[PDB]
């Protein structure tokens, strides 16, 4: 999940938009 | 758009700034 993919690897703002309500 | 390393409070802040007042739910390590 994003606690690995954004932190240990790199993620985009477009990928963060998937995890909005 | 852009891409970065983002962790913890900075990840939760970036997610909140992408989503706005609509809210969110982050997924854990696995």
């Amino acid at each position: 999940g994003i606690v690995e993919q954004c932190c240990t690897s790199i993620c985009s703002l477009y990928q963060l938009e998937n995890y909005c309500n | 758009f852009v891409n970065q390393h983002l962790c913890g409070s900075h990840l939760v802040e970036a997610l909140y700034l992408v989503c706005g007042e609509r809210g969110f739910f982050y997924t854990p390590k696995t």
